[PDB]
């Protein structure tokens, strides 16, 4: 990633080592070991000094646990329950789960009805136990070594829509993923099973346009009409939020318009007159 | 199709059908499909020719 | 990228504590090799022309087999002689780079990223490449200390070839 | 992942009955078709590296701002990457071949691929132009018979034509 | 600005006026009268 | 639109308190420095078209295919769009100028521009090479101490480079 | 927000041509403004809780209604007397604000924008700030030509009141 | 839109069957019910700008953040809007309460609702805090006898606060 | 991560040429520069601690909402979160000091920071207040000359006023 990584906030993920518990630990390595776990695992949320999870840190320290074992212990521990599984529906835990663990976002649907099956059966105490007991797994990170940000490279067998809804995991560095503004209700659990992948927004400051996530009834992804345009080069731009006039001249900010080509520059005035600002052009 | 065609025209022919399904779906906005209905020749040949 | 500087923060960073003294002086040494350096940067660009049609014509010199066999790898055509400048064109310019930038930074993505994957598809070999730059080791004409530090870069670039 | 023997089971499962012997005998030309099937993606992945290098002097000989300084293919790690997904895509069509209908190309390798065009900067009408100049090499490679003996593959040929076509037009 | 992007036209402020389609349309023989001459 | 004394208003209302006098007294180079900022817009837009066709033969000059056949700047309607975007910019530049905050240019000239050429196919990293091929053309105009009497100026030519510094590299 | 700077720029932007000589004199004429302008802006931030606590008894005197009769819209609690230094004390921001705006843009968004939809809900009666401004109005203490400018705006807002 | 009455001839017509005498003793309670729907929307209407003003010194009492100024319902024109949106929930509340099926609701009130608050910044589960403060003034105001005769008004009564409950959700 | 050393790198990749003597001689400020940056941001961080907590009794004079029961900034946990944010910022204000640059606060600490406070509830544009009545003691202890040698230190004070500047403005 070259000048996409400065605008979607990935430059700290691009080049960043790995942490690699060499087999006999010093005290220099082991600190830098736990708080790069608690970074990943909690999602950058922040370790209060008596939530230290003490007794499990000192057995990371002694060189019999691993790597994979100690990330078994925190995400068993009802720290790890305190944020997120209190707060989250099923469907809202697997994305995240597969987020903290394996470091992407789930691409198909089949993935989501094997593990909801699992949980019920036998419980969450063992379904943390299948995603650590995984090939996927073990293909990648060893037991000596942590888990970081996997869905940017090429993975060898990724999807192209899991590329996009990795952006709508997290919203860059400071995101704490419960520090989102959709909250308790579940983002890919929609776009899973509808199978569409949604338009990559970045993270902002380096982005203007942040507003716009993905509405419940949106246009269709590509139109089948010419649109009313004399030559067929239709456009389709995305809005994050329209400051107009009030209660009936916008009625909804955020929506989206299939536009032919003769009329693209008369509108993109038009939606800056109203302060609406441009989120995403495909063409279709 | 009442505020272009004034109520007794609609018939048949007149109305474009493909229009009227894109518009259900969504793909082509209200202002987009009026300007679709005036450039329409089943406009043109109604009221362009005899004003 | 990478820089002394910039080491400097990114370990600091993963460690979460501030900039202590122990960082401070990573950006202070380099500030003191950057000095020496830039009059390494001033020594090749004021014989750009020069160091380029003189290692590109090294190149064939060694090399007479690649003057001569038609392909589209090789430079009988004198389209390959016109990208034969725009390689080693491009190799002194990030060894520029790298001396302004005090680092292997953008020497490490700009040049070698990437580099052993092209060279296994274009049959661009890299031998021909690593004996271009000793032209340049060689043919710089800089004395002193900027011309170990501009030595430096170089050799880098060529363990990375071989 | 589906096939042309499953896409009629489930075509037929959504109606919910057996299936007829008018169906049967329609299907009777893939086992037939099986032997043409199974050599013309062999064809194409025994050359497969031959039609990316061919193909990545084809899309850089028409539009050469790629190399130009400051383009999108410029970088060494950029072209390494252009090279990455240059054949990123033989795959998924080879794989379309071998299964016959395009349903594991359309979730693996264009399911949301334009939407990252618009994300990262790279040129998404590009891709879409040597990817149909790959077709070119590919059924040329495909169709000419050196020997396997001559029969009648035209029309399994102009499936391949397709699955690139389909491809190229869902990217730019 | 007045009718939005989403909205069928209407006639505004039509409080003491007569609606426009009654009111406006879209529109704006010497041999006849003596062959009844004839009849 | 915002301005130098609006941004100021808008800092100062998400604190809520009134304004210190230290605060108006750095606002008071401006009422000031309105005396050099009113022709140097004025200066630009009195050469403005003969910046845009001497910097249409710059990036013309470097990258000849542009007018290549099958370049993207290559036909006659092309080509007139191309002059319609090369001033477009400087209207957008002269407009942040005259307000001295560049949040008319940012979301007017810069919100989501660089999603189009990734729409449309236009190379969005070669408009960065001539825009600040303007700038050179656009402070040497400003610098020339011709006609009014010598003032120092050149403290907001660090601004108007700063400005076309910012579109370029919101572009590329 | 409306600025006599960005209604050269707005008057600019639809016509969509250029700066001319028609919209410099434009901003000319604030500039020159501006200088008369910002002498009432350190005239009436320095009497900030003066002027403040002056008009907030002086609706008191002239209406001792408020005062009394108990309820959540008057001020018989002290947190009703607590919020009347935030009214009066965010009447004086915007009108200092739109001093140094040199226009009614931020007295425009700011204060009067929604303000005939939220006195008819809360009972505020806008009588009641529209004497709380005429004692801002006499006892500011300007002088000379600001104390004009000065003038202007809190007549603005009175008629946007009324 | 949609009522109780049409949401049951739409269970039946994608059944397609008549209606049974099971099914119609059922809706019978419906036509008892709705002497006592009629006037529940009733009571509410009557005292529809004394709940929303009411309930605008409720979220403003417990979050003070928002006539902080730098807050999101700071200024008069967004306070104006504020009660421009308290009560347009209870409009598509009282219909929902008059049709007895909430489908009314869904496709005008809440259908991407959420949606906005992403977009504009005003925090989306503040106002899941005020709706529900309205409801135990909108319950209370309707539950209340004063001079119609006694009946079972909570049957019905769980509806309304289940359509609150519903709206309040679907926002934050 | 950039650095003034890196980005005029990257200014001259994108150019795409070799650096001239009059670029490198505006350079040659720094490597004498640097003698006067890599204490200003030694006499920071000796003395973070002591900016914080009398920082954090300067939000807390003026907004004494924030301890107030029901305050965002209420309870003992999210006070020490208050504490382990108003010293986040000075690492990464720190950094972009030695760095001369601020490509890094820009992606670390700023890239989406606005985007929290419109989720979780507590009030952007206070930590705006609090942010800028830092800088005021970051300049007043980086500024006075106690033991070390006189020197123009008040060119690059500029630039740290510059920083706090900018990461305030992001974030109300
Ligand atoms: C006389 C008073 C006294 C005590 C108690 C003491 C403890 C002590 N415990 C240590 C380590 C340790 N202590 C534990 C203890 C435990 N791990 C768990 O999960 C359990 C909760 C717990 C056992 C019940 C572990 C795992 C270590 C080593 C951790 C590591 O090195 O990574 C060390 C480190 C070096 C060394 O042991 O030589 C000391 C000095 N020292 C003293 O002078
Ligand atoms: C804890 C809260 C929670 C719920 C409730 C939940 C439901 C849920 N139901 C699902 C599917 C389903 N659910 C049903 C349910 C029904 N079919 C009918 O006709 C009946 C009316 C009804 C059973 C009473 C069916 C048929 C599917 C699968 C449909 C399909 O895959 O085609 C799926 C799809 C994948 C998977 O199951 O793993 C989820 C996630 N998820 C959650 O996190
Ligand atoms: C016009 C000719 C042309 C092409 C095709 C091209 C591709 C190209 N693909 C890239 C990245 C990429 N491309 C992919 C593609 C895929 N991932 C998968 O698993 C799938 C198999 C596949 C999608 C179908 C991914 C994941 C990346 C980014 C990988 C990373 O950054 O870690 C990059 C890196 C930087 C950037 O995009 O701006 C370039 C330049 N450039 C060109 O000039
Ligand atoms: C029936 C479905 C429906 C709803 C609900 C709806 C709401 C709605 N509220 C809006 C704005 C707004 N809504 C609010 C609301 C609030 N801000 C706060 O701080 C308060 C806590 C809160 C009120 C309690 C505000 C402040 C705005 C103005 C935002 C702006 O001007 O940027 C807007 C666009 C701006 C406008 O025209 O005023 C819409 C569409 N529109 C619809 O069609
Ligand atoms: C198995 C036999 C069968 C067919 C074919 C069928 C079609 C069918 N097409 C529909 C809509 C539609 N169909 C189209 C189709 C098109 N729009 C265009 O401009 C193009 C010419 C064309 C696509 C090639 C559109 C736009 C709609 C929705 C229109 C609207 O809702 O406004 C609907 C409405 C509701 C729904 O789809 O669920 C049905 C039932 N139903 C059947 O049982
Ligand atoms: C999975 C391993 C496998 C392969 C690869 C395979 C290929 C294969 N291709 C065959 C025939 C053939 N294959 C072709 C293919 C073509 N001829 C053309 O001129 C076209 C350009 C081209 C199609 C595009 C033709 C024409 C025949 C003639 C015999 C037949 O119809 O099968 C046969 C018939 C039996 C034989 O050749 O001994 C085999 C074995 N069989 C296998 O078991
Ligand atoms: C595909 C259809 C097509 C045509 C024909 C075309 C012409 C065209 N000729 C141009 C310039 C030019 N045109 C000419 C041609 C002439 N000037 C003279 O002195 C002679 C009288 C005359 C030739 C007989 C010259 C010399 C220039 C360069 C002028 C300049 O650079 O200012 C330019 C502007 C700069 C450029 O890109 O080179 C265009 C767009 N463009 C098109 O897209
Ligand atoms: C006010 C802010 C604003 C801008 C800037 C804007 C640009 C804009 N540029 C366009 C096309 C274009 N723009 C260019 C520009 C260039 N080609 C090159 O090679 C050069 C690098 C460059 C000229 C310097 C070209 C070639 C097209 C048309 C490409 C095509 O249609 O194939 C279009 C397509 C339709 C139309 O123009 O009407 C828009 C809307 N719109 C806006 O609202
Ligand atoms: C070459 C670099 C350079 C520039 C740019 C420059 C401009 C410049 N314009 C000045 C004055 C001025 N400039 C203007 C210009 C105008 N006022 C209007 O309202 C009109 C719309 C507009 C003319 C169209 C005016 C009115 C003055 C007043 C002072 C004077 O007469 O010089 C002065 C007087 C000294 C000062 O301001 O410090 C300077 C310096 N001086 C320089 O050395
Ligand atoms: C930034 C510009 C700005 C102003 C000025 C402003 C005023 C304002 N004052 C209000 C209430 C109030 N305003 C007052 C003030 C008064 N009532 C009296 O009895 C006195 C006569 C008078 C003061 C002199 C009081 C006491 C309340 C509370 C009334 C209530 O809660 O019903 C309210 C409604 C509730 C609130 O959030 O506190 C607004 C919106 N809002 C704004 O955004
Ligand atoms: C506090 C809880 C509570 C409620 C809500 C309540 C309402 C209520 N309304 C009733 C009657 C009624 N309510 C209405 C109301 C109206 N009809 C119309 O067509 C008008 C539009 C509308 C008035 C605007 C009417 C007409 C009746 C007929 C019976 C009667 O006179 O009471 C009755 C008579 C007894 C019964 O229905 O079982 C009840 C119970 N009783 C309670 O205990
Ligand atoms: C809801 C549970 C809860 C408690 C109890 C709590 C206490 C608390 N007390 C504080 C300060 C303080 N605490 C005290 C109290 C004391 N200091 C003394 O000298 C006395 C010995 C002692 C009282 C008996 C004082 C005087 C301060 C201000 C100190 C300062 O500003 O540095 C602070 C830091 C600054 C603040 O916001 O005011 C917290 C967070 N916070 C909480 O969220
Ligand atoms: C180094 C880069 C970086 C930053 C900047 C960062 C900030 C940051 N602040 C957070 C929370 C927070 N931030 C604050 C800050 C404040 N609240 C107030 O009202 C005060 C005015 C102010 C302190 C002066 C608070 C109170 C929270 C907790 C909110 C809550 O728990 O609801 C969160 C959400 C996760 C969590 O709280 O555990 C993040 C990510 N995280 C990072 O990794
Ligand atoms: C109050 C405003 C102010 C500042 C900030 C200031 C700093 C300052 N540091 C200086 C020198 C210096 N400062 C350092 C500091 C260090 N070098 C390292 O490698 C160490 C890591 C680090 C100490 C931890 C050094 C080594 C010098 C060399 C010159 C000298 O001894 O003063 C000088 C000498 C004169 C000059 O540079 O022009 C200045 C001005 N002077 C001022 O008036």
């Amino acid at each position: 990633i070259t000048t996409a990584a400065s605008r979607l906030g990935t430059e700290p993920f691009s080049d960043a080592p790995k942490v690699e518990l060499r087999p006999k630990a010093s005290r220099e390595e082991v600190e830098s070991v736990i708080r790069a776990v608690y970074r990943h695992v909690l999602g950058n949320d922040y370790i209060l000094a008596s939530e230290r999870l003490v007794s499990a840190e000192s057995l990371l320290r002694d060189g019999n646990l691993t790597v994979r074992e100690f990330v078994r212990s925190v995400a068993k521990s009802e720290l790890y329950k305190k944020k997120f599984f209190y707060n989250s529906f099923q469907t809202r835990l697997i994305e995240l789960n597969y987020k903290h663990l394996l470091g992407r976002a789930p691409y198909d649907e089949s993935e989501v009805v094997y593990h909801l099956d699992l949980y019920q059966n036998k419980g969450y105490d063992a379904e943390i136990d299948s995603y650590i007991d995984s090939w996927e797994y073990q293909s990648n990170f060893g037991d000596n070594v942590v888990p970081y940000y996997r869905g940017f490279e090429t993975q060898v067998g990724q999807k192209t829509a899991g590329f996009n809804r990795i952006f709508r995991l997290y919203r860059g560095y400071a995101n704490s993923d419960r520090a989102q503004v959709e909250g308790t209700k579940s983002r890919l659990a929609r776009e899973l099973a509808s199978n569409k992948a949604s338009t990559i927004v970045g993270p902002s400051g380096t982005n203007d346009s942040w507003g716009f996530r993905a509405s419940a009834d949106v246009a269709p992804k590509k139109n089948l009409g010419n649109a009313v345009g004399e030559g067929d080069r239709v456009y389709r731009l995305e809005v994050t939020g329209i400051r107009s006039p009030g209660y009936p001249s916008v009625r909804r900010s955020s929506t989206v318009f299939i536009v032919p080509y003769e009329r693209l520059s008369d509108k993109i005035q038009q939606v800056h007159k109203q302060g609406g600002k441009i989120v995403s052009v495909t063409s279709a | 199709y009442r505020q272009v065609f004034s109520e007794h025209e609609i018939l048949k022919f007149n109305r474009q059908k493909t229009l009227e399904s894109q518009v259900k779906n969504g793909s082509i906005s209200v202002r987009d499909f009026i300007r679709g209905l005036a450039k329409s020749e089943a406009f043109y040949r109604l009221v362009v020719s005899v004003n | 990228v990478k820089t002394p500087i910039t080491e400097a923060i990114a370990a600091a960073d993963t460690q979460g504590r501030f900039l202590g003294n122990t960082e401070l002086q990573s950006a202070r040494g380099r500030y003191e090799r950057a000095a020496a350096s830039l009059e390494a940067a001033r020594g090749l660009t004021s014989n750009a022309q020069r160091l380029i049609d003189g290692a590109t014509q090294a190149v064939y010199q060694k090399f007479p087999y690649t003057t001569q066999t038609p392909g589209p790898q090789f430079a009988a055509d004198s389209r390959g002689k016109s990208k034969c400048a725009r390689d080693v064109g491009h190799y002194l310019r990030i060894i520029t780079y790298s001396l302004v930038a005090g680092g292997t930074g953008p020497l490490d993505e700009y040049l070698i990223a990437g580099l052993a994957e092209i060279n296994s598809t274009f049959d661009l070999s890299p031998s021909w490449y690593v004996e271009a730059l000793k032209h340049i080791k060689a043919n710089h004409g800089l004395s002193g200390q900027a011309a170990n530090e501009a030595n430096t870069y170089i050799d880098y670039a060529i363990n990375a070839l071989s | 992942t589906l096939d042309v023997f499953t896409k009629v089971v489930s075509q037929a499962d959504s109606r919910g009955e057996f299936l007829s012997n008018e169906q049967l005998d329609a299907l009777a030309n893939v086992v037939k078709e099986g032997n043409k099937r199974l050599d013309v993606v062999n064809r194409i992945t025994s050359n497969a590296s031959a039609i990316v290098t061919n193909a990545a002097r084809a899309l850089f000989e028409e539009q050469p701002q790629l190399i130009a300084p400051g383009g999108n293919a410029y970088t060494n790690r950029r072209m390494a990457a252009c090279l990455r997904d240059m054949e990123i895509i033989l795959r998924y069509v080879t794989y379309a071949i071998l299964a016959g209908d395009a349903s594991v190309l359309d979730d693996r390798c264009l399911n949301g691929l334009r939407e990252t065009y618009q994300a990262l900067g790279t040129p998404g009408s590009s891709v879409a132009v040597g990817v149909q100049k790959m077709k070119d090499a590919a059924v040329g490679i495909a169709n000419d018979p050196n020997g396997i003996t001559k029969g009648d593959c035209s029309q399994l040929i102009s499936e391949v034509a397709s699955y690139f076509d389909r491809a190229a037009a869902a990217v730019g | 600005k007045n009718f939005g992007e989403n909205i069928v036209p209407y006639q505004r402020k039509r409080m003491e006026g007569r609606p426009h389609n009654l009111v406006t349309p879209r529109y704006g023989d010497w041999r006849f009268t003596l062959d009844k001459f004839y009849s």
